[PDB]
RNA sequence: GUUUGACCUCAAAUCAGGUAGGAGUACCCGCUGAACUUAAGCAUAUCAAUAAGCGGAGGAAAAGAAACCAACCGGGAUUGCCUUAGUAACGGCGAGUGAAGCGGCAAAAGCUCAAAUUUGAAAUCUGGUACCUUCGGUGCCCGAGUUGUAAUUUGGAGAGGG
RNA sequence: GUUCUUUGUAAAGUGCCUUCGAAGAGUCGAGUUGUUUGGGAAUGCAGCUCUAAGUGGGUGGUAAAUUCCAUCUAAAGCUAA
RNA sequence: GAUGGGGAAGCUCCGUUUCAAAGGCCUGAUUUUAUGCAGGCCACCAUCGAAAGGGAAUCCGGUUAAGAUUCCGGAACCUGG
């Protein structure tokens, strides 16, 4: 099918030109071992879900009202922050320990800026192989970039 | 109390005699779902072998002989055609 | 009109090929073979199949096209693709994982159950009652096979607690006619409302899966049956009229598991064979057969002590003995001592036969079938 | 002549239809009259009967149909309101009177005072 | 945020990063349809800034149009006429290539509104351009008050009248001494001014 | 692991629910576009940015809160009338063509995104389904969405801290 | 005019001080071609080639350079009479 | 002469099996994953266009103010099941 046949040219149409050196950065990426150990410690610090963000607003009621606290009481949350624009955001601040950012990505003028920006900044950043990745780790389909900004002791 | 249509548009009602007989008989949508039960699902299923569900009686534990023997008797004229068969 | 064109109208139409029938219901042959047991749609010969077939001779299986049109609606096969989504996104949820919305998935949702089908396809109680014969002779003989691959416990012990409630509701009620052991296990006869039903209880010895037989099928029988005869328990059980389901004691339980445990309970008898064995206790021994013998006793009314019982940890009222051992020692003068054709002798008679005859170590009288 | 409105309704439906069964059997029977003669002034109230008769037994029909698809979204199209194509497009009040929740404090805040120039 | 960064090298066309993108997707568009749906904005930053939001009912459409000058359509190359009508390939079109896009994706996709359009690339033959549409219909925009305006029967085909931005300046609407001819409407104006005013007691 | 599964892109349904076409066309918004005619007979020109042709709307449309007009002791979204004026300007500076600012009146009304981290919690939204006070509301459940939906902010300002 | 609920240490405005105060690109602009205007050496529009900046940019109805002053803030949008 | 496509500011124009994922047939305890479709086979194309081309099958006799290979009587045949 036409679909088919265009995909895989396109392809093939990347590797056989010259491609540009700020692009292609990517491709060189994260090995399997190393990327094993980092996801290891991110679903650690997964994000809270609607699922229990919804038992959570249940809880603060009952203990908020009765005795005291501005749901002070609640202890502190820690996740990684998935969202492109905050961690741009993030990153200049500069608060944040690690960014992943996923290889692919159908602009990619979005992330090119990334590597670049994380080393003015000393950003220690990653470029982890596939967003569907960063995905299931932050409850998206795709995330393309990832952040860790605190840690348990 | 519920009732579906032959549309399957399914609706709460109380008292059954509420709804019409013309909207329950006939069809609305275009995808209308049975009621009537085939004639062809009706009938029995073709009889290949006869099972005879009734145990032969020889078969008893602490048989009589006249009936042991007579269990014998008529399987092994099934097993000596096809022995002769065989060889 | 013009003319008409051949392999349209007739046999050609009346008929259609497995082929086509999985086709057209859009099912997959697994799920058809299933649907076709539940409604059930059974397999045909055409009379002239070269018409039929367009024109082979060729060994196929036909079915009725007006019995599949009519199978193509049935809210059954809906929910067959409710659970087609409910995997697929299960997989998901353990593909990411995020397992605890996987944990939710499985509590949200509705299994499918046969009960609109029962009741069209038996209206009503002397129709299911003529074929509820088929289904007891299958759930005896599943309950006692062991659990594997391709069958599971739970299927098991659906069909030990379906079939020990309807022992209960024919001990407690009493309506055995006519018994016969056999070596292939023990058949009876029970006249439930009218009509006699006939069903085989194998004897409870370890055996065993040949992997030949198809279960894909055989369970499928078995799911149907074992709500079909949960429906008519219910009717037996209310119009008796005992509380369905019955609760069980678990401490009895533990003793035997068999038909004492469950116990019966509220919101003369038709004769001769029940009020046998009436102020009439028996002692039945180590060596014989408990499962069946205890039913034939209080099937028709008497008391029961096992040595089967005795090993979890009176002898007062104790008038009979049923042993069979070669040699007995030593034996009271007050009890009497049989062997276990005594019982299945005097019940298809209904006399009550001398137990002078009978006795260990004696040689028998024969045996005799009913029928 | 004939037949009145406010009679049919009161009877049941299985009445209504053995009533229009002897208008229609009624009507054939004056058509073959019709024919022979030049005029037949009674054909003209035993139609109109038939019409009195469908009316009442289509309007029985139709307001039991509103009551069992009464109070859910959804309903047939000849049972939803006409109009015109427009109206039938284009906001409700609900989407419409509808604000941005910057504009609901600008009007709180700030409102169209009332006053008048004297003293 | 992605903004600065993004805006900043998208302005950078000719540098080698980006022109190596721009060949490499030329090629792509051109292997399929003239129009066609896409499945998100090659340049988010541009689409949100002309008034794309990422919600339900906002649709992203690319599309592609023949450079060039207008060929007047009489037979033969033959004009009939005086020789003021001068050399048949050299007629212009007063409107855009940019406005002649967003129309032929209206006519496609009629049930949505045309809200804006942006240029993404181009080659000898042919412009392309990503067009910006918004359903009416769907009720996430009707409730919401802030796009429940497009909802409004006024903005039927917003682009083949010419009230989209690419129509408006071609049309020669700003305020000021420059645009006399054409401000309230250029025929408008015309019928304004080409007119006999005549009171009753008369002046 | 020659397996199973995430995503991306692209499809298909008599899938669930919507929506477009055509008519009218005086007025309105665009495109396209003559010739007769008037100039000596005419290729500039004029008729005319007109008729015919095509596309799109509404009770009005379009225009609209300045990348404006000005050179004043400056005015202050847009439209229309009176005036500016047969003026400046254009043109075989021939025939002819031809505005605008200020001034007086009619009417008057102002505002919204994009771009700044909510990161102590995507706080946002369509749909399905069960009840209800049904131009809608509450609960539960599929999805959309972090390649960014809400709240706060539009240059007259404004935000965070005190 | 009457009558029932009151929401709220909630939302909105106001003074002074102190760091920030982000603002739309194959666009603006320029060349050439065709068209258009009272717009005159080029008023507006379109194609094709080139293509910016941020104490910046546009305009100031005569051609350019040098230095000023005035004036608004484009390349996204809604809105009655 | 639709469709897939491609031109055209547009009314619409080209093209007709063409740079299309263009359907409908067989088998299945496809043997284990125990409640989810697996393994194969076939190959061009909508539709309109003949009361004289191609094409299943009926003859005689009777009858009406006006009809008949079409009604009546008898005697035939064709197609599909």
């Amino acid at each position: 099918p036409e679909y088919v046949r265009v995909q895989r040219q396109k392809k093939i149409l990347s590797i056989r030109l010259k491609v540009p050196p700020t692009i292609a950065q990517f491709q060189y990426t994260l090995d399997r071992n190393t990327a094993a150990e980092t996801f290891k410690l991110f679903n650690k610090y997964r994000p809270e879900t609607a699922a229990e963000k919804k038992e959570r607003l249940t809880k603060e009621a009952a203990a908020v009202a009765e005795g005291k606290s501005k749901q002070d009481a609640s202890p502190k949350p820690y996740a990684v922050k998935y969202g492109l624009n905050h961690v741009v955001a993030l990153i200049e601040n500069k608060k944040a320990k690690l960014v992943l950012i996923a290889n692919d990505v159908d602009p990619i003028e979005l992330v090119v800026f990334l590597p670049a920006l994380c080393k003015k900044m000393g950003v220690p950043y990653a470029i982890v192989k596939g967003k569907a990745r960063l995905g299931t780790l932050v409850n998206q389909k795709t995330s393309a970039v990832a952040a860790l900004t605190e840690v348990r002791a | 109390q519920k009732v579906k249509l032959p549309s399957g548009i399914k609706l709460d009602v109380e008292k059954k005699d509420q709804i019409p007989e013309e909207l329950l008989k006939k069809s609305t949508t275009s995808w209308s779902t049975a009621s009537v039960r085939p004639s062809t699902l009706d009938i029995e299923p073709i009889a290949v072998k006869e099972f005879t569900e009734i145990p032969h009686a020889g078969k008893s534990y602490n048989p009589n002989n006249k009936a042991w023997s007579e269990l014998i008797n008529k399987e092994y004229k099934e097993e000596k055609a096809r022995e002769d068969e065989r060889i | 009109m013009r003319i008409k064109k051949k392999n349209t109208r007739g046999n050609a139409r009346n008929f259609i090929t497995r082929s086509q029938a999985v086709r057209k219901l859009q099912v997959s042959l697994a799920d058809f073979r299933r649907l076709c047991i539940f409604k059930g749609i059974y397999p045909r010969e055409p009379r002239n199949k070269k018409k039929a077939n367009k024109g082979s001779t060729a060994p196929t299986t036909f079915y009725y096209a007006k019995d599949i049109q009519y199978l193509m609606h049935e809210p059954v096969l809906a929910k067959f693709r409710e659970h087609k989504t409910f995997a697929r996104k299960l997989t998901r949820a353990l593909g990411r994982g995020e397992v605890s919305s996987a944990k939710r998935l499985e509590e949200n949702r509705d299994s499918y159950t046969l009960d609109h089908i029962i009741k069209e396809r038996y209206p009503s109680f002397p129709d299911a009652i003529r074929d509820i014969d088929d289904a007891l002779n299958m759930l005896f003989l599943f309950s006692n096979l062991p659990s594997t691959n391709q069958v599971s416990s739970k299927i098991i012990n659906d069909a030990q607690k379906i079939c020990n409630q309807w022992l209960a509701y024919v001990a407690k009620e009493r309506l055995v006619r006519k018994v016969f052991v056999s070596i292939k296990g023990v058949y009876y006869q029970a006249n439930i409302k009218g009509e006699e039903v006939r069903w085989l209880v194998p004897f409870k010895f370890p055996e065993n899966i040949p992997s030949d037989v198809d279960f894909r099928i055989m369970l499928t029988f078995l799911e149907f049956y074992s709500t079909l005869l949960h429906f008519v328990l219910y009717k037996l059980y209310t119009d008796s009229g005992l509380i369905y389901p019955p609760k069980l004691d678990l401490k009895k339980d533990k003793i035997i598991s068999g038909l004492s445990s469950y116990i019966l309970e509220s919101r003369k008898y038709d004769s001769p064979v029940a009020s046998l064995f009436s102020a009439f206790v028996f002692y039945v021994s180590r060596e014989v057969p408990i499962d069946i013998l205890e039913f034939l006793i209080l099937s028709c009314g008497g008391n029961v002590i096992s040595e089967a019982a005795m090993d979890q940890i009176d002898m007062s009222k104790v008038t009979h003995q049923i042993v069979d051992r070669p040699v007995l020692k030593n034996k009271v003068a007050g009890r009497t001592y049989i062997q276990p054709q005594w019982i299945f002798d005097c019940i298809n008679k209904g006399e009550l036969v001398p137990a002078n005859k009978y006795l260990p170590g004696e040689a028998l009288p024969p045996h005799l079938s009913p029928w | 002549a004939g037949v009145k409105a406010y009679e049919l309704r009161t009877k049941s439906k299985e009445q209504l239809a053995s009533q229009l069964v002897d208008l229609k059997k009624e009507l054939a029977e004056l058509k073959v009259q019709k024919l022979s003669r030049p005029s037949l002034p009674k054909i003209k109230t035993v139609r109109k009967s038939i019409a009195c008769v469908l009316t009442v037994i289509n309007e029985q029909q139709r307001e039991a149909v509103r009551q069992l698809y009464k109070g859910k979204k959804y309903q047939p199209k000849d049972l939803r309101a006409k109009k015109t194509r427009a109206l039938r497009r284009a906001l409700t009040k609900f989407e419409a009177s509808q604000v941005t929740e910057k504009q609901r404090k600008k009007q709180i805040a700030f409102p169209q005072r009332k006053y008048a120039i004297k003293a | 945020g992605a903004y600065k960064y993004l805006e900043e090298l998208q302005r950078k066309k000719q540098s080698d990063v980006l022109r190596f993108l721009q060949r490499v997707r030329v090629w792509e568009y051109r292997q399929k349809n003239v129009i066609h749906r896409a499945a998100r904005p090659t340049r988010p930053d541009k689409a949100r800034r002309l008034g794309y939001k990422a919600k339900q009912g906002f649709v992203i459409y690319r599309v592609r149009v023949r450079r060039g000058n207008r060929k007047r359509p009489v037979p033969k190359g033959a004009t009939y006429g005086k020789p003021t009508n001068q050399g048949v390939n050299e007629l212009k079109y007063q409107r855009s290539l940019r406005a002649t896009a967003e129309e032929r994706v209206g006519r496609r996709a009629a049930n949505l509104r045309v809200l804006n359009s942006y240029w993404v690339n181009q080659d000898s033959t042919y412009k392309y351009f990503e067009v910006i549409l918004v359903d009416p219909q769907h009720k996430a925009i009707r409730r919401d008050a802030r796009y429940n305006w497009i909802c409004d029967p006024v903005h039927k085909h917003r682009e083949a009248r010419g009230l989209t931005a690419t129509g408006k300046k071609s049309r020669g609407i700003n305020k000021g001494h420059k645009f006399n001819n054409t401000k309230a409407g250029r025929r408008k104006t015309w019928k304004r001014q080409n007119t006999l005013s005549l009171w009753r007691y008369r002046k």
